[PDB]
DNA sequence: GGAGGCCAAGATCTCAATTTCGTACAAGAAAT
DNA sequence: GACCCTTCGGGAGGTGCATCCCGGTCTCGCTTGGCCTCC
């Protein structure tokens, strides 16, 4: 229960963004910022006061909180670049200190690193490396600039893990028409099909967090979109 | 169950890098970008994330200790389970995926999975890269050459027979005639590149299948050498790190955490400060760090910071200040339910 | 300081006697015997100021005191607002124990506390972190309220404050409070700021070469004003070279000579206004009309006063830093002097930006020729903290701005 | 097993210079940057570890002993092994990944390589770089000129024969001939050079070529010098060093040193400090440095390290205070069971 | 004598290429 | 026992020569059976 004002955020991207599929959706951020925030792993108290802060479209079931939506400067613009997690069996992760090794004839079975369940797991995932992430929402700017500033909250996929989609610098700066739903009829986050918004079918739930819930029909914006960042500034 | 947000500033003492295989290419060693050469490189949120992971571990296998018999109770699934999070051996909780909130009996059991998960369970650590603050704050570190030790110093030549001394003139003979053809190799071999950047298409192909033939033509030439395999006298290529004393900001959080896994994550802060190590190159101590961690919590209720303490690690020691980290470090140590098994 | 900084037993020099025949406001001579009082009321009662300036009364104990000038003090002790200069709150806590006793009967409110920091460091200086010692002095009275209109490096209290916080030695647990407070209707205000393209400020700042190509801009932009205006240029030395490359075809040229004072040419210029040449100046003034009102539709900084970069302050601090024994390199203190410095430089632009508003009917526009502004549209620059100096209610102006020189205003296709 | 760090500062007895090919260009020799041109230059901690690991190798030949008539008992692939950790046989046992203990028998019968480290097995000991104290505290070193002996002073000229005076008066013609000629060649070069900067890339091919051509026209210009490839008199071009009296930080870590590996390095100090040289130029005798380093030792888990004592090296002596200094250096030098051979 | 435990082969290939932060002023003292 | 009265102008370079060259690594992110030991 606030009053709600058309905000769009623009951050600095620091690290390479993980799109799981469907772009990022900055109410996604928030109920991850609130998650910690009020620590509560529960989604129902997370949403509750993720609605105190952001605004929430009955009609639609989706919150006013656009997908990512990628700022490119004429000196900087979208890349491709690739999320790695390597394992790293260090010399002393490999050592009898740790952990007893089965052993044959006083010598230390070897861990098979190159395959098997205990390899070097080598995981690639496509990044987007873009200098700014811009998002665009309806909602309370001092939360959620205080969320998006002093919280542990990253964009695209396993912040809380890869640290993929590091941002600094949030700026917040109002926006004279809600751009967080719907532009022209081209969506511009995840919407139900029955809205009407014409976009990219797919499958997934409407409210955060995106993984859990049946997963509905849903319409969603392109899940790389790039803005020259002197249009977003616009406004 | 407080969400403990960690933010600092981690100063180098001496250069960190990492070898990342996006960022490194044949152009040379760089640091991860995020776009393209001219942006502002990032310390890896995943490399911190594995080096406190490791100093967990070996706090944890510390506190447990040895067995009677001298040998670490964890077998090799167990330590992977700790380690690198994936079971090997088939057996882990498989929690339904639709309940965020699952595991709470494994995460009181295991506060080292609870702070770093496992596979199939999400972790409550989340460890950020240290963001460089200027914008000079890297370079080409290291690199230099491998001079071979007997052209640099004629006293290490009085303790060789001769008979090593002619197995020395053998080896740089032989180095000098590899690096000859080696030279001419590439050299048939840019101007491949160079026919390559024509693609006139006629045969492309072709001369992509002959540029491999010329790699495998290198490594001939380079098995005939006999008495070494790798030329001696190699330039060292240099690679990037951050520079002495740069500033990076740092972001860490432990998520709805109780005290025994903050406690735990305390005291890997504190046992990653005996050798506060990030990255590789150890061989040019590059690594070392000191970084002050302001601790913060979220007001029970708000969305303000209240600040708890400030972890400051340096070559001096560890400075925990705050009563709470304190607290939360004691009830860690004290608490005899931890049982880092199946 | 002591009366309007004078003595008693002496004051029989400027008594009735030939050697000046100032004579006009005869009484002031036989009245100001015994005018205990300060400075301010001596205007209140005449404009006349007789036997020249006496700005100190042709000189009155620098540092060899005053006999009974206790009895002042005593006028201010027992008085309940004392106003006093930030001067003898630092004299009280660095020189001897305590100049002014006090004990439950005494609140410091530093208002400006910025420069007051600022200044701080000047006295011998903050290489052994004088600072720290002023922290003790705020926290042992019963409260000190440090205010000030640039109290802030960002919008965010928390983050922009810290300079405070780590200056003084202050922290969160005895900070009271930490708190911007901005208007949002107050005033208006159209930017126009130089973009990346404008020529450079200086072809070499190290021997303090300022660019002809620079100086031909700045003239021109200048002389395209249609109004009355005031220029706060950096230096001294700048307010010269920008006087000596115009051509004063606009409405008189005020200038500020090295070393003048301020007020001459406010007063030069409420009788006829026009554009004024003013560096250093500001500390918090405001060439306000007579019975009051924003006489400057127009406010040019033509560069950021950038501070010089200070050796001495480096080789001071890494001295300190070494015999303390904290292992950081001179070149980490290099960055946290500049860092530092460009706080400092935040702050003074602030000040020069609250130059153009004092009302709230004030109408100001404001133009920056310095190439080195970040541009809204370039939020990767070096200098991206810079655009705090524009306040948050105008913020939208500076997201809707003139750019003089901008840079690749063309349209990119891959969007 | 402990974990020793010695901090300290390098004092600069003669300037402290290095050449790396990474740091140097055409535009003349300077020292490796701390990330950018105009940045403090940093002493590169690969130096000062390949000078530690020959001192320690010269440590280990003295320590087995020189047997015959000064030649050491061992092969020359032993000698780069230990002193570059280079092996030409390629029969050191490469330790495939997961191998548990890696090296560990190595690591106890060679305590060098286990801190200087190898191809597949980590070296404990880091060496880090020395970053200066203070502003300046470098400076292009050097310099001069080559000037003709004779030309100089005129009594050599009676050494001289009628023969190789009228040779001295060739050589000098010569030498101003090619001068003016290759003067000019350069001339063109440096406005070839200048029309780098409107680099079109279309043209910066054309002029790559047009530019090493006149360089092999330089080359031939020279090559047809009968009397002196080369001329004799030329200013040399100086070398950026620290300068006399430069105080540069050190930081060196020897992680999980056992006494006989700590002992050995305590060893490598003592032997270089017999000839405490740093770098290049030692005709000039730049490199030599009297440098003082505290260890201190760090059991993790501990807040605080504690200090183990001091090494002091002065031209005066080596001061080696403190008791476990000298415990490491006993049991290094009473160890009997360390196996340096392939 | 069936369980580990180490080691060699499986045919193919994608693609990308770099040149230097910040340059000052005040005002105001019961002094170190 | 009180002031005097504070000098000019010269004239400010010329050359020479700016090196040779090394020598640029291994890997590895998977599974399977064959062979070799061996509980």
């Amino acid at each position: 229960m606030l009053n709600f004002k058309p905000y769009r955020v623009i951050m600095s991207s620091l690290t390479p963004v993980v799109i799981s599929g469907i772009a990022p959706s900055l109410d996604g951020i928030l109920y991850e910022a609130l998650s910690q925030a009020i620590p509560s792993n529960e989604p129902g108290v997370v949403l509750a006061r993720l609605k105190e802060i952001l605004l929430f479209n009955d009609e639609l079931g989706v919150f006013h909180a656009s997908s990512l939506r990628f700022g490119i400067t004429p000196e900087q613009g979208i890349g491709a670049t690739t999320s790695m997690r390597c394992d790293y069996l260090s010399p002393e992760k490999l050592s009898t200190a740790m952990f007893s090794p089965r052993t044959r004839r006083g010598l230390f079975t070897r861990v098979l690193l190159t395959g098997g369940p205990t390899k070097r797991r080598m995981t690639t995932r496509p990044a987007y490396s873009a200098p700014y992430l811009t998002f665009d929402f309806v909602g309370s700017s001092e939360a959620v600039e205080i969320l998006l500033n002093h919280a542990h909250v990253g964009v695209g996929y396993d912040y809380f893990s890869a640290a993929n989609g590091e941002f600094n610098n949030v700026t917040i700066l109002p926006l004279d028409i809600d751009t967080s739903i719907s532009n022209e009829g081209m969506a511009l986050r995840p919407v139900p099909v029955n809205s009407g918004l014409n976009g990219i079918k797919g499958v997934s739930p409407l409210i955060p967090p995106y993984f859990v819930g049946e997963k509905l029909n849903i319409v969603h914006p392109a899940p790389v979109r790039t803005q020259l960042i002197s249009s977003l500034l616009r406004g | 169950m407080r969400t403990l947000n960690f933010n600092g500033k981690i100063s180098t003492l001496e250069p960190l890098t990492v070898t990342v295989k996006n960022a490194v290419s044949t152009s040379g060693h760089r640091l991860p970008r995020n776009g393209g050469f001219n942006a502002a490189p990032y310390f890896p949120g995943t490399s911190i994330r594995g080096t406190l992971r490791h100093a967990a571990h070996k706090v944890i296998v510390d506190r447990v200790g040895l067995n009677a018999d001298g040998k670490s109770p964890f077998d090799l699934a167990e330590h992977f389970m700790l380690a690198q999070g994936v079971d090997i051996n088939g057996e882990a909780e498989t929690f339904a995926p639709g309940e965020i909130n699952a595991g709470a009996e494994l995460r009181s059991k295991n506060p080292l999975i609870s702070l770093f998960g496992r596979w199939g369970l999400s972790g409550k650590v989340g460890i950020g890269n240290a963001i460089p603050d200027g914008d000079n704050q890297w370079g080409m570190f290291g690199g230099g050459a491998r001079s071979i030790m007997f052209q640099r110093d004629e006293s290490l030549m009085e303790f060789l027979e001769t008979d090593q001394v002619d197995r020395l003139e053998r080896l740089l003979e032989e180095q000098a005639e590899a690096s000859v053809d080696i030279s001419q190799i590439k050299t048939e071999q840019d101007a491949l590149k160079k026919a390559m950047k024509s693609a006139d298409k006629d045969t492309k192909a072709e001369l992509q299948i002959k540029v491999r033939e010329l790699d495998e033509k290198i490594q001939a030439r380079k098995d005939q050498k006999q008495e070494s395999r790798e030329s001696i006298r190699r330039p060292i290529d240099p690679y990037e790190a951050f520079i002495t004393g740069a500033e990076l900001s740092h972001r860490m959080s432990i998520k709805n955490a109780t005290d025994e896994e903050a406690g735990l994550f305390i005291s890997a802060l504190i046992r990653f400060a005996a050798e506060p190590r990030f990255g590789g190159h150890a061989n040019h101590n590059c690594g070392l760090v000191e970084a002050h961690w302001t601790v913060t919590t979220w007001k029970p209720g708000e969305l303000v910071p209240v600040t708890l303490g400030e972890i400051v690690i340096t070559p001096n020691g560890v400075e925990i200040t705050g009563d709470e980290l304190f607290a939360m470090v004691k009830a860690f140590n004290e608490n005899q339910s931890f049982d880092f098994t199946a | 300081g002591k009366a309007n900084y004078v003595s008693l037993e002496k004051v029989r020099g400027l008594l009735l006697m030939d050697e000046f025949t100032d004579l006009d406001t005869v009484k002031v001579l036989e009245k100001l015997a015994n005018w205990s009082k300060p400075l301010v009321e001596f205007e209140e009662e005449y404009g006349e100021l007789p036997a020249q300036i006496t700005p100190e009364m042709v000189t009155y104990s620098i540092w060899d005191d005053i006999q009974d000038i206790d009895d002042i003090r005593l006028n201010a002790l027992s008085a309940n607002f004392i106003v006093t200069t930030h001067a003898m709150v630092m004299v009280d806590c660095m020189c001897n124990h305590r100049i002014l006793g006090d004990k439950e009967n005494m609140y410091l409110i530093i208002d400006e506390a910025d420069i007051f920091v600022d200044m701080l460091e000047v006295w011998i200086a903050v290489n052994p972190f004088i600072g720290m010692n002023v922290g003790r002095y705020c926290t042992q009275w019963r409260s000190a309220l440090l205010t000030s209109a640039t109290l802030s490096i960002t919008s965010t209290p928390e983050t922009g404050m810290e300079w405070l916080c780590k200056a003084l030695g202050l922290t969160s647990d005895t900070i009271s409070i930490r708190k911007i407070f901005s208007p949002d209707v107050y005033g208006s205000m159209k930017l126009t700021i130089a973009g990346a393209d404008f020529p450079k400020v200086f072809n070499d700042p190290k021997e303090q070469i300022f660019s002809g190509q620079w100086l031909k801009a700045v003239v021109e932009q200048l002389s395209c004003i249609q109004g009355p205006a005031l220029v706060l240029t950096a230096s001294h030395y700048e307010t010269r070279m920008i006087a000596n490359q115009l051509g004063e075809v606009s409405q008189p040229v005020y200038i500020q000579k090295a070393g003048q004072a301020l007020s001459e040419i406010i007063k030069q210029y409420q009788e006829k206004p026009g554009i004024l040449i003013s560096a250093g100046a500001s500390v918090g003034v405001s060439p306000r009309g007579e019975n009051g009102e924003q006489i400057f539709q127009d406010l040019i900084i033509t560069r950021i006063p950038f501070l010089p970069p200070d050796r001495m302050k480096a080789e001071s601090l890494y001295g300190y830093l070494k015999e303390r024994g904290y292992s950081r390199t001179f070149e980490a203190v290099n960055r946290n002097i500049y860092l530092e410095n460009l706080r400092k430089v935040i702050r003074k632009a602030k000040q020069s930006v609250g130059r153009g508003i004092r009302s709230e009917n004030d109408t100001v526009r404001i133009i920056i020729l310095d190439p080195r502004f970040p541009e809204p549209t370039d939020l990767s620059s070096k200098h991206r903290s810079l655009e705090h100096i524009i306040p948050v209610r105008f913020r939208r102006e500076y997201r809707s701005c003139e750019i003089l020189s901008p840079a690749y205003f063309e349209e990119d296709i891959q969007c």
